[PDB]
């Protein structure tokens, strides 16, 4: 259910 | 020097947690002109997020500190915004000449527009008093023209989706100073997402609700 | 510049987790000539940790997979390549600390404490170096850890007493570059031991200051012999 | 910051 990197990659603010 | 051995020398560089060797990496392949693939876009935002996220922190730190000698604190801050702002123009170019404009799909010019909206939000945080409004404007520009798209194009669970609602809502309340904005885009998008699970895909689902804890608890801090 | 101010940044730095800014200044405090205080010598020393750290850390994490990737061409190529470009670094690393351990701080130092700290930090750069030597130079690297932490022991055992955090961290890490470096495990039991005993008999008599850091460093020589006796 | 100086092993 996680998508490669994405998480990561969109740099979550907070 | 080939595309495909500079993004395996990003991921391995990524694994070592050596994010300037992962940006140069990156850099490198954005700067050969061809569309990045979703996961080279994926492994350039890493490494710069960790590059401009260590001065962020460091920054937070010694501007503390400064305010709690005072000279040699506020020049030392100097130093780090200067490094701060050399990597969020370094970004905010790349976006400029070849992410946006190659961007051939509504998710990238998405995920882009978000970027270039973060990168700037950056900037405003460290802006001169003379500098700030201009910057503050393309901040909310870049999100405000992601956020359109990412409503016509894409379902309301899609973490490209819900991440800039996230980002975009902090943009409101951090640096507008616009609390009541800055709930109402979180708790719509928290809403619309909660509204349509049956989307929620196989590939994305903790994606998607992780980003939604998220809205739920920065609303919490911020109702709270 | 003023070393006062230098080692000010370096505690600027230190609190904005910039150990290379911190690094480069108490290089240039060391570099002055002068003695470092206790205080100045602790943080040339977690500055060169945490600087010298990351590239462990980062070095572990690229021999694994250079290891993992047998049969896998490509991979197994960048992956020894990176591996050699961070090994470079950790070695200009650590020969920029022996360089000034040797010019700078042990012929300056006043004390046995200081001695001891310093020929005790000589045998922790020399035994990262082993880590990553050159098949044909390992030995030799080896035996310059060896010889340099066998000093600080001489030192420390005739001019320290057992409950003392530099006394038992050098018996800590001569204890592991005994078990890793070495591949002793009697050798490295018995200081780890020896160590543990010798403090135990002292404890009585300890200022009450030094209970947490004595007794911190004494829990980990012990949970390492329980782990090398299992 | 002694113990922190001291750069234990593990």
């Amino acid at each position: 259910g996680h998508g490669q990197g994405l998480l990561d990659a969109l740099d979550l603010a907070s | 020097m080939d595309k495909n051995e500079l993004v395996q020398k990003a991921k391995l560089a990524e694994q070592a947690e050596r994010y300037d060797d992962m940006a140069a990496c990156m850099k490198s392949v954005t700067e050969q002109g061809a569309e990045l693939s979703n996961e080279e876009r994926n492994l350039l935002s890493v490494a710069y997020k960790n590059v401009v996220g260590a001065r962020r922190s460091s920054w937070r730190v010694v501007s503390s500190i400064e305010q709690k000698k005072q000279q040699m604190a506020r020049e030392y801050r100097e130093k780090i915004e200067t490094e701060l702002r050399d990597i969020c123009n370094d970004v905010l170019s790349l976006l400029e000449k070849f992410l946006i404009p190659n961007a051939s799909q509504a998710e990238s010019k998405v995920f882009y527009l978000k970027m270039k909206g973060d990168y700037y939000r950056y900037l405003a945080e460290v802006a001169a008093g003379d500098d700030k409004k201009g910057i503050v404007d393309q901040s909310q520009q870049a999100y405000q023209e992601a956020f359109e798209i990412s409503k016509k194009e894409m379902q309301p669970t899609h973490p490209i989706r819900l991440g800039l609602a996230l980002n975009f809502s902090v943009f409101y309340y951090e640096i507008l100073n616009s609390p009541e904005k800055a709930c109402s885009l979180a708790k719509t998008a928290f809403d619309e997402a909660i509204a349509e699970l049956d989307t929620l895909s196989e590939e994305s689902y903790k994606d998607s609700t992780l980003i939604m804890q998220l809205l739920r608890d920065n609303l919490t801090l911020w109702t709270s």
